[PDB]
């Protein structure tokens, strides 16, 4: 498919399938260079090159690997901000990809784990690159993300409303009380730990939610 | 309703009549900690409050409930033992 | 992909994580005070000038 | 000497400075002539130098080097049973890839352990040959030849120290087969070590369960025979002398269930001892215990062996553990669907005492689901008290929803085309629908299927049908019949047990109906309504809205919900009509739902499908014809066409048809063969039995990464509809269904290949048992 | 497809079918079907013109060697146990001096038939069958069983001498060490390559010398002839390790005189300097005793499944599991005779003794054979 060629005359046809949006041979050119040149110069910017072929293309499984192939080829590099941003971006495709938002259908309760696993590498990018513009971007995903997992938990702690297991209400707001200080998830999850106090008959405890649920009302 | 199905319904996290033997008013989180563990709930906002509390439903007929709060201080040591069944 | 009546021409690509707001903080009263993030939800709380979403470069 | 600079000829895949510091005199430094042969196998220490020659002018050192770097293809011959990524394992085993460093020296090395892996794999006759093919600058292709000539096969085993029972009968408990015969095939004869050393443990239960507490194997040796396949075994055991189970003597913590441990240790003093029972009976306990909340219920049981007497007594150490394991649980690969959905399919609340029972009940509940592809989960015991652990339930989903197509009447031809659609677990709700219907010039079907499961969280599963068939039967609109069918029926889900559950519903139904054909058996039908219409004319019109009470009952003990192994599911399901409905009468019917497994591996299954349906009239009415059962063609039976077997039509000579083509649409119509004329044309029994026979098997052509995503199964297909009221009188140049004996057959094998859309089922079958004639389609293709 | 998945590397076939000097048989008195190609380390006996053959399968004769017409004949082949009606299953050659026919049972359980009749005279259920030959001297069953065990069993009664371990391989590596009553001495080779020289009057290790690094790690044969079985002249063992690396080695020490590692020898006969012997490709060649330095060789043998070669009529005699016996000109090499007397071939070795060739062939067992 990818000949022996020059490795200019791979990646500038790579530059060209990746301006012609043709990722496919876009990632097809990048990894015959980088076989035959992974001495080659620009054999890192074969890579964050690689993972624009691969996202673009949605390719997170081979973007998995170039990323922690990035970190395995040199874990210190100006060009993190791009990638950590990207596993995160990586992420945040694996987070959800499906189409039952025009169905009127949300996914915020479907997958925690690569909305953590973003949430991880947004936090260790505006942790590691606060000056990149990538800083304003990834923090305003990490303000979408940590509610996302909030509506999530809202969506479990509903559940045990739903089924009356109140214990189990309370310690999965528990954890949301103490991960949330903002989330209306956590402010709507607040009158039902008074209610499943209430049923508990911590009615005590759920007058102190009261104040809270008055004071976070305030 | 008329339905005498109902499925059942259990929640754990109690004690036995043994077990509030094992502590005194007086004594430490680790104290319980060590006879009865802890339970699956304490006062968060404030002070050592250890709630042992048992839910059930049967299956339309009644419901049931344990409850057992027990209000140490913030050092830990017991203050206050409650026990309270259903209703 | 390509189409003749073309309701099929939007293809993926959103920026739905910025599209958002910010939330609104606790304001819990005196003595009913808990600890409000254990997660990691404790970022460094700082932007890094625009660019977002599509805007964001791609090296 | 000190070197001015050094030449970095032939590097290629390390760097000049990579080469430099790994030479022991960089530039610059104070050139020694041993640092000039350090320099010569310093640099061959990186493997990726096949040359190092090492010399200066004066000082100024030029280091003459070819490189044998970057493997650029491995390239395999000879391999075609095993994978040859199994054989590139061992050159990952060795370090050994493309793009890694040539190395010459391990050619016969790695060619070794390639006949070594061959050697462990059950051969050992089985060459191999590593082809170094040199590739542009550096680089080189591992052509790989292998030359195999034999597996190992198993022989015969010598079994000495066995003084009780047969070597033979000790055989057939094992893996080990020697025997295939040129008039039986159940398999191969091939050897493996793995299968001995379970064959070892089939052995030491074999002596365990009867009462041998001192029986040991003594010594295993497989003879390598020098034939290259002589696989014979001597294996030396010591007999045992069998003991007795003399009593048990449990201890430590019983947690106060010790009265239910002597429940669970009711054993018989003096009984020829069996370990295997006490390998279960602890476990009970730790089932007890799991139920009990203790997650680590240590039960370390003693064998007091009394030499003595020929007797054990049973030392049992019990440690239980924590009352309220359970924390809570958590749940993952939920990443497409709702996990409510998936946390009210869970018996174990959070906050608990660990409920084993409630776990994998929860995980039958998974099992139950259909949709999923792992149920697994993590019971993480959350470091700190052991009343945490959180139960970690990232499982695999699967494919939901189905379309069925079936479409005719060519794509130039006007409004006829077939549909249907599923989409069971609607968008990870759970909702199960599946929607058909059709637009056709035949008619103008309409069809719905909707079902909340849980609208009132005990399983409420609230399910909503409905219908509109505006048939017509073209001849021009009418003038065969004109029918349209219309109507709806809700049900929900009634908890008999929690694999027990009932159905109960109400069907409106109306049906309106004219220019009927004049034949017997429906119009009988009519006579049995005391409508008696003009039997050789088409003249003759049917409104009816019938009002029926709909039931059902599902026994549920199948083990997944989509792909089981065992077990069976009893799903009654049947109606009567209420007052106020335009004809009384009732159906009942039940499938059976029955997994054999032939072995319990439950790769080959037997799947028991017989089926039954009885429909009549509630004394002095009739259940009407359209529900008369209809069977053949992919139906209960393969091979035939659909709904073709049972009873067959008689018609009336029709002098009016309300039209008749010139000779078309023959039914005894207006236009010729107007005479009492029988059709070929199935028209269905008020009493039905048919079955289908069904068999998994394995084949070995799939990969089973996708195998078990394939069910193949040959069958032999029969069943019988027939009309229990059908008469001699009425039918007498015409066959008899008042007999049940109407048995018609087609056999052969199913097959399912789950696309990314799941299953879709092609069948083949062949008639050799053909009661009165049906038509036939050899091989049908579904969904 | 399955005439399209096989795999099968190729032995090389057998040219030259020489008839110079015309073999023949002398008679056949076959036993029956013997081992067949079930594997056994079973061998008849021919003593005092009496052929002590029998088959695995049970039979058992005792053929008055004229045209082998039967002296006695009993049945080994048993009817109960914790096997009812049991085979012969013999493991260890056919053995007999005295009145006694000492035979090893796959059985662990041996016997000694008294040679008059085939009534067992006495019998012994010993620990594993024996590996090799029984060796029966000196008041001693020399037994290699299953176990690695240099069993000493009285040969008058079956009372085990002792029973001492030497060679334990990973498995069965299948060796017939056959322990050799040689000067006093216990000497007997290894299925690892462990060769040895024991006290043969006591069990006591004259010494243990490595020879053939086994397979797994140093990877050695597994379709070889290998006579693992040793040969002294009286102060240096001559014989072939567990693959078949030839060793002249001290009797006393185990010091290496000359080794022929190079070898991975099937067969030998140490016939004077001339070590007539069986290379591993099927083919022939010739050593000598001082030093391995081969005398000739020939390859028209080659890739054939061959017994032991054997010195009758004055000629290099052997046969092949195929059904022929072939007659190598002695010193040079050449086909001189060839009498295909079966094709159920030999598991069992030619006896150039009593003036004729004994062998039991796998199905037709008990040719005579002369030119």
């Amino acid at each position: 498919e990818v000949p022996d060629n020059p490795p200019n005359e791979i990646y500038a046809t790579a530059q060209q399938k990746l301006q012609d949006g043709n990722w496919r041979q876009a990632i097809t050119q990048l990894e015959a260079l980088d076989n035959r040149y992974p001495f080659g110069p620009y054999s890192q910017q074969v890579q964050l090159d690689l993972i624009y072929a691969y996202y673009k293309n949605a390719d997170l499984p081979l973007a998995q690997a170039a990323i922690d192939r990035f970190i395995r080829l040199n874990p210190t590099h100006p060009n993190i901000d791009y990638v950590m941003y990207m596993r995160g971006l990586t992420n945040m495709a694996l987070d959800d990809s499906a189409l039952q938002g025009f169905f009127g259908v949300d996914r915020s309760d479907r997958d925690p784990q690569h909305a953590r696993a973003a949430f991880s590498d947004f936090s260790k990018l505006v942790r590691g690159y606060p000056n990149s513009q990538y800083t304003t971007d990834a923090t305003k995903r990490l303000v979408f993300l940590k509610d996302r997992l909030a509506k999530y938990e809202y969506s479990v702690a509903e559940y045990y409303t739903e089924r009356g297991a109140w214990v189990a209400v309370v310690n999965r707001v528990e954890g949301m009380l103490r991960d949330y200080p903002d989330t209306q998830a956590t402010r709507d999850a607040l009158p039902l730990m008074e209610n499943a106090y209430r049923q508990m008959q911590m009615n005590a405890q759920a007058e102190k939610v009261a104040k809270i649920i008055a004071a976070n009302s305030s | 309703e008329r339905v005498v199905y109902r499925p059942d319904i259990n929640q754990g996290n109690y004690l036995t009549a043994n077990d509030v033997s094992k502590i005194r008013v007086g004594m430490t989180q680790q104290q319980v900690a060590y006879a009865l563990g802890t339970p699956l709930m304490s006062d968060p906002f404030g002070t050592n409050t250890w709630f042992y509390v048992f839910r059930q439903q049967p299956g339309h007929e009644g419901v049931t409930q344990q409850t057992l709060t027990l209000t140490f201080n913030s050092s830990g040591v017991l203050t206050n033992i409650d026990n309270k069944p259903a209703l | 992909c390509s189409s003749d009546s073309r309701y099929k021409r939007q293809v993926s690509g959103d920026e739905a994580y910025l599209e958002a707001a910010p939330l609104a903080e606790l304001h819990a009263p005196a003595g009913m005070i808990l600890p409000v993030t254990s997660g990691d939800y404790a970022i460094p709380v700082t932007n890094g000038s625009g660019a977002v979403g599509k805007a964001l470069d791609i090296r | 000497f000190v070197v001015k600079d050094i030449h970095f000829e032939g590097l290629q895949r390390v760097a000049v400075g990579a080469a430099l510091l790994s030479m022991p005199v960089r530039t610059g430094d104070t050139v020694n002539d041993e640092d000039i042969s350090n320099t010569i196998r310093a640099l061959f220490a990186t493997g990726n130098f096949e040359d190092v020659r090492v010399l200066r002018d004066g000082d100024t050192l030029l280091v003459q080097v070819k490189e044998r770097p970057t493997i650029a293809s491995i390239t395999f011959s000879g391999n075609k049973s095993v994978k040859d990524d199994m054989l590139k394992q061992n050159l990952e085993a060795s370090g050994v890839r493309v793009g890694e460093s040539l190395d010459r020296t391990t050619i016969a090395d790695i060619e070794k352990g390639l006949e070594d892996f061959y050697y462990s794999v059950g051969k050992y006759s089985a060459s191999v040959k590593a082809v170094v093919t040199p590739l542009p600058r550096n680089r080189v292709d591992l052509k790989l030849v292998f030359q195999e000539g034999v597996s190992a096969e198993i022989q015969q085993i010598n079994i000495v120290g066995n003084h009780a029972f047969t070597t033979d009968e000790l055989i057939s408990h094992f893996q080990l087969r020697d025997e295939v015969p040129w008039w039986n095939v159940v398999g191969d004869r091939k050897y493996q070590k793995q299968k001995l050393a379970g064959d070892l443990e089939t052995l030491r239960s074999y002596y365990l369960d009867r009462g041998y507490a001192r029986f040991n194997i003594d010594s295993t040796q497989v003879s390598l025979t020098p034939d290259k396949k002589g696989i014979y075994v001597t294996v030396n055991i010591t007999e045992g002398d069998q003991y007795k189970l003399s009593g048990v003597e449990v201890s430590g913590n019983l947690a106060g269930h010790s009265a239910e441990i002597e429940q669970l240790t009711k054993i018989e003093p003096g009984e020829l001892y069996n370990g295997t029972k006490v390998t279960k009976m602890e476990d009970d306990i730790k089932k007890l215990l799991g139920r009990y909340g203790y997650a680590y219920p240590r039960v370390q049981s003693m064998p007091e062996i009394n030499d003595a007497d020929k007797t054990v007594k049973l030392r049992v150490n019990v440690d239980a553990g924590n009352r309220f394991y359970v924390r809570k649980i958590r749940f993952e690969g939920n990443d497409t669907s709702k996990d409510a959905v998936l946390r009210r399919e869970m018996r174990q609340m959070e906050g608990a005492w660990l409920g084993s029972d409630l776990v994998d009940q929860g995980k039958e509940r998974l099992n139950r689901l259909g949709f999923f592809e792992t149920v697994d989960t993590d019971t993480q015991r959350v470091p700190g008290s052991p009343d945490q652990v959180d139960v970690v339930y990232k499982v695999k989903e699967r494919n939901t929803g189905s379309f069925n197509f079936g479409i005719g009447y060519g794509t130039e031809s006007g409004v006829s085309f077939q549909a249907g659609v599923q989409q069971d677990n609607w968008l990870g709700t759970g909702y199960a629908v599946g929607i058909n219907g059709t637009k056709n010039d035949y008619q103008t079907y309409a069809e719905l299927s909707v079902t909340n499961p849980y609208f009132t969280v005990d399983g409420v599963s609230l399910g909503g049908r409905l219908f509109y068939n505006d048939f017509q039967a073209d001849d021009a609109d009418l003038s065969d019949y004109t029918n349209k069918s219309y109507g709806t029926d809700v049900t929900l889900g009634f908890p008999i047990n929690e694999y027990n559950s009932l159905r109960a519903g109400l069907g409106y139904v109306h049906n309106s109906l004219s220019n009927m054909q004049p034949q017997v058996a429906m119009w009988r039908y009519l006579y049995s309504m005391g409508e008696h219409p003009s039997t050789s004319d088409q003249d003759n019109s049917f409104k009816t809205d019938d009002f029926t009470f709909n039931y059902g009952w599902t026994y549920n003990k199948l083990d997944r919900g989509y792909f089981p192994t065992d077990g069976s599911r009893v799903n009654l399901t049947g109606k009567v009509t209420i007052p106020g409905s335009d004809n009384e009468y009732y159906k009942v019917t039940l499938d059976t739902a029955t997994y054999v497994p032939i072995d319990d591996d439950h790769k080959w299954v037997v799947l028991g499908r017989t089926r039954w349906g009885y429909g009549d009239g509630l004394g002095g009415k009739e259940m009407p014809f359209y529900e008369n059962f209809y069977a053949g063609g992919s139906s209960t039976v393969r091979g035939f066409q659909s709904n073709t077997i049972g009873p067959k039509a008689v018609y009336f000579p029709h002098q009016a048809s309300n039209y008749d083509p010139d000779y078309d649409y023959e039914c005894a119509t207006q236009d010729g063969a107007k005479d009492l004329c029988k059709s070929d044309d199935a028209v269905g029994g008020n009493a039905m039995a048919v079955a289908s026979l069904e068999f998994i098997t394995p084949t070995p052509f799939i990969s089973d990464k996708y195998a078990n995503s394939v069910r193949t199964s040959f069958f032999w297909d029969m069943g019988t509809v027939w009309d229990t009221n059908w008469d001699s009188s009425q039918y007498s140049g015409y066959p008899d269904y008042s007999d049940p004996s109407n048995i018609r057959m087609s056999a052969g094998i199913a097959l399912q290949w789950m696309s990314p859309l799941g299953p879709l089922v092609f069948s083949y079958a062949q008639p050799f048992k053909k009661y009165d004639g049906d038509k036939a389609e050899q091989f049908q293709f579904n969904i | 497809l399955f005439n399209s998945e096989e795999d099968v590397v190729k032995m090389s076939p057998l040219p030259t079918v020489e008839n110079q000097f015309t073999p023949t048989t002398a008679w056949s008195t076959s036993v029956g079907s013997g081992i067949g190609n079930f594997y056994s380390n079973l061998h008849p006996a021919l003593a005092d013109n009496v052929v002590y053959a029998a088959d695995r399968a049970g039979l058992v004769k005792a053929l008055n060697a004229d045209d082998g017409k039967e002296i006695w004949s009993v049945s080994l082949a048993e009817k109960d146990g914790w096997f009812s009606k049991e085979p012969a299953l013999l493991s260890g050659g056919v053995t007999v001096s005295g009145g006694h026919v000492y035979i090893g049972s796959e059985k662990a359980q041996v016997y000694a038939l008294n040679t008059s009749d085939g009534t067992v005279a006495w019998q012994t259920k010993v620990a594993g069958e024996a590996l090799s030959r029984p060796v029966v001297s000196d008041g001693l069953v020399l037994i290699h069983t299953s176990n690695g065990q240099l069993q000493a069993l009285n040969e008058a009664d079956g009372a085990v001498k002792w029973t001492v371990n030497l060679d334990m391989p990973s498995l069965s590596l299948r060796g017939e060490s056959a322990p050799t009553t040689a000067f006093g001495a216990a000497v007997v080779g290894g299925d690892n390559g462990r060769v040895s020289a024991v006290l043969m009057e006591q069990g006591q290790m004259i010494w243990q010398q490595r020879i053939s690094q086994a397979t797994g790690s140093t990877e050695i044969d597994r379709l070889s002839d290998v006579d693992t079985t040793p040969v002294v002249v009286n102060g240096v063992v001559f014989a072939l390790a567990y693959n078949g690396n030839l060793t002249a080695l001290d009797l006393r020490s185990g010091q290496i005189m000359w080794k022929r590692e190079l070898g991975s020898v099937n067969d030998f006969i140490v016939d004077g300097n001339r070590i007539y012997l069986v290379d591993q490709n099927d083919r022939v060649m010739a050593l000598t005793i001082d030093g391995g330095v081969t005398l000739w060789t020939q390859s028209d043998l080659l890739h054939r499944l061959l017994t032991s070669p054997v010195l009758y009529n004055g000629n290099l005699v052997v046969g092949d599991s195929e059904g022929y016996l072939h007659w190598i000109n002695v010193e040079d090499g050449r086909f001189v005779a060839q009498q295909k007397v079966d094709s159920s071939g030999f598991q069992t070795e030619p006896v150039a003794a009593d003036g004729k060739l004994l062998i039991q062939a796998k199905d037709g067992t008990v040719y005579s054979i002369t030119r």
